[PDB]
């Protein structure tokens, strides 16, 4: 029973890597910039959904400005410190967190607008107002303690590495499994169930136009989880093979170990598509 | 002499023995 | 000679068999429950197609529902036992055999809506009402009598694999032609006579417009068999490997038998192709 | 270095049978259904819809034969003798009668566009009459090579049915003569036809009412661009039996797979011609 | 820090460098002969995008013209001299850094016209007629001295390759350098803060009509950046593969000497990609 099997090359994954990095870096920091630019200084925006994709804009941005790091960390190792080692995990932590919740609450307003035609237009403003602030943000800063006193730097051999360190596997699978929960599982239940009354009310109506605002906001859904779930799908197969159930692959702990830094390079296209859809309609 | 498969030129399966 | 030389699935096999099943039953679920909750319970359909796809909806749903035991299955090896093994295969069977005949139904209610324009609407009704349960579901439960006695579990290193046990491969080889003949050669030669009249018929009309609603069938039956026919190039070149009718090797089988299960996950694709068939025209 | 070997990837001998199959199929239902559309219930109208019956002539007697590639990528030819100078002869002619339609498309849309006046009578004589003695004839004349040289070899490995040389010079000059039959000079008709045409339409940029350059257009591009690696590999592999390229015998290998990959890739011609009828692209 | 074994090319780099050399030589040739046959023989230009999108085509179709000369050097060595390998490679960084000029001229045209639009109409004649020569081509010709003094041909065994030769390699990091300035950073800040200001002054008009002939514009930039961003990101991380920054192994800067061949012959789409626009609108 080896315990480890580590790897030595990554021969692909540090020239894919930076590539992916490089283009998200530089569509989501042109992008961003362009929807904050126009509906937070010119007050473009008109419906509350655009409030929250201002929201979901800023916390891209916020993600995209620290992603050079996330380069440089393909290209190199860590010469930064622990500081910006802890800056970058923050940002990070707290941007997944955010955009989630952030399509929740647009979800949920897209519910009160469509079944509750009449006696919300109050909530929806106190919504985009003022309840929203701790309804994603606070939580988002509250969900990343851990990530606050555990994201240290260690001394391998000259290597610097940056990653969340742990004392132990069972909180590395406690974290992971709390990832997985608050972002897959209670927010996407909660979208899907909003969608379902909103699709089984909307059925009644005799060809209205009120249904043309819902296709951007299901295509920015369906774009989301579609980007996140192979990536959700290899940290609960990390997860598994960790407790020693799937402990029979050594080499597949190394498959694992390479399709999650894969599929996360390639789930963090989310800020991308935010305003790729406003090039579009 | 080293030999390969004797008339085997074509489009596709062409070879080319070595002389010596 | 020796068949003995096996060689297991590879570990890229394990990490993208669970992913392509997780999104599969995702979209599948949503799909399937949306289509389901508005055309089963709110009264929603209209022409006499919308039944047909109804109960192909009704089908894959069924199917999505034991497809979670399958990415487990593609996870780790199957624990559940005997009942859960048989119920998931006798469902496999069951959706694979009445989406493709529910499809024949359609292509032939297709012929015999537009050539027999006429005289055909009571049989129409008729079809789509009465006889179409023994046309479809009928066969597709009589087609499970083996099915529901030759699976079960083997007596492995402690894995317990769920599949379908055979005392011949001549066996093996006369249901994968059953099932070869089954899922594409009689319906496929109905549903292609079909559309060859209907196309022939349709030349005929003085440019008329019925021909609109016959684009998003068309779609959905190219779309269906271009998915399940590498699956059944694979299994057809996998049943002549046996009868020693090709005898190339034995890394050709291994490459056959990672093929079948590659394709078999790309060729699940038909439970998502009717609600995405849907959300568009 | 004893010789040169000789070896088929396992993959590519359920790959190309694959591909065989779904070409075969989208070819057999396009070219029957625009052969029983156009030439039996005669509803073609403009003059190039000839042409593309002639095309879809030529297509059904490839397609009804591919068949036997599909059985000769995986098994060996044991048809005989007479199926392989059959099955080698037919695919000549469709290879050389489909780039000699083409050519006759881009003339006749030059005669149509260049000189819209004065051309009614030369466009329909080569609509109906010089285009069997221009198009066929010297196709079938030029497969006769193709009659006598193709051979099923007596090896005692694959039975290999193949054009078959008395020296290498042979198939040198025979891949000279291919490309610059299927290329290279109907490649320069084609471009200095369509150059005229665009250099003559831009001088009558006042009125624009037709738009059947477009069809044309593209099922022209599409053809070469499928065509167009097949002929880089058959280029690179009569280079390299000049001993011009003495890279190794690795790069020789890589040649002969790239030319069978590229040529299955390159039979999906057969779904142009209907395939550009069904989308009226 | 002598590795040494940076050849071989894996053999299927060898059969797809001339394959897409000749598919962007082919339709770059025809659609840049096409571009200036229509725009600059029959006076065809009506805006002053017009003129820039010209010179663009005339400096690919310079490229597209000694393209097949990298083909030949894909395929076999090179056979033609010293003379012809410093044309090539002279006119290569001479159309490599004239499109991106001329892209930085055609977003400043465009700011000029959108926010200055009442009165820069001199001003923008003046861009369009004198100052361009001197602003693109007079640093394209001035920026090959050192092409013109380095690139020779090596005496080798039997070889005898083309490229620039340099007595240490911090000459060649500097020009790395000087290449990922000119051609990615200066005229993309450029191009960047122009269309800052055209995207800040855009909304202030009432949903105008001039934004449509700006969506031409925005796709060829960002297609341009999109085909040359992996290629830039390929020789920063070569520049810092030499001098000692970053030391990961002998095969990661052998995986990166084919990323760059690769990813070079994928970037030389931006020829194809001109014309393409043209096609559509």
């Amino acid at each position: 029973k080896e315990p480890c099997f580590r790897e030595e090359n990554a021969n692909f994954n540090k020239i894919f890597l930076p590539t992916i990095y490089s283009i998200i870096f530089l569509t989501g920091i042109v992008g961003n910039g362009l929807v904050i630019l126009v509906m937070g200084y010119q007050k473009k925006l008109r419906s509350m959904t655009d409030k929250y994709r201002l929201h979901l804009s800023v916390a891209d941005l916020l993600f995209v400005i620290t992603l050079p790091f996330w380069a440089v960390d393909a290209v190199a190792n860590w010469y930064f410190g622990n500081f910006l080692c802890k800056a970058v995990h923050v940002i990070y932590t707290v941007n997944l967190y955010s955009s989630v919740l952030i399509l929740a609450f647009i979800s949920l307003d897209r519910y009160l607008a469509i079944v509750h035609a009449t006696n919300s237009q109050r909530p929806r403003k106190l919504l985009a107002e003022k309840v929203v602030y701790v309804g994603v943000w606070i939580p988002a800063l509250l969900l990343t303690i851990p990530d606050f006193i555990f994201a240290n730097v260690s001394e391998a051999d000259d290597r610097y590495i940056c990653d969340r360190f742990y004392p132990n596997d069972l909180w590395v699978v406690v974290f992971q499994f709390q990832h997985i929960m608050v972002g897959l599982i209670l927010p996407g239940i909660v979208i899907l169930s909003c969608y379902c009354i909103i699709i089984s009310k909307l059925s009644h109506s005799k060809g209205h136009q009120k249904r043309k605002a819902l296709k951007t906001t299901v295509i920015l859904i369906l774009a989301f989880f579609a980007c996140w779930l192979p990536y959700y799908i290899g940290i609960s197969i990390d997860s598994f093979i960790l407790l020693e159930i799937i402990k029979q692959g050594c080499e597949f702990e190394n498959t694992v170990h390479k399709w999650i830094s894969i599929t996360e390079a390639l789930a963090f296209f989310h800020c991308c598509l935010n305003p790729i859809l406003y090039a579009f309609l | 002499n080293k030999t390969v498969l004797p008339i085997m030129s074509g489009f596709k399966f062409h070879s080319k023995p070595v002389i010596n």
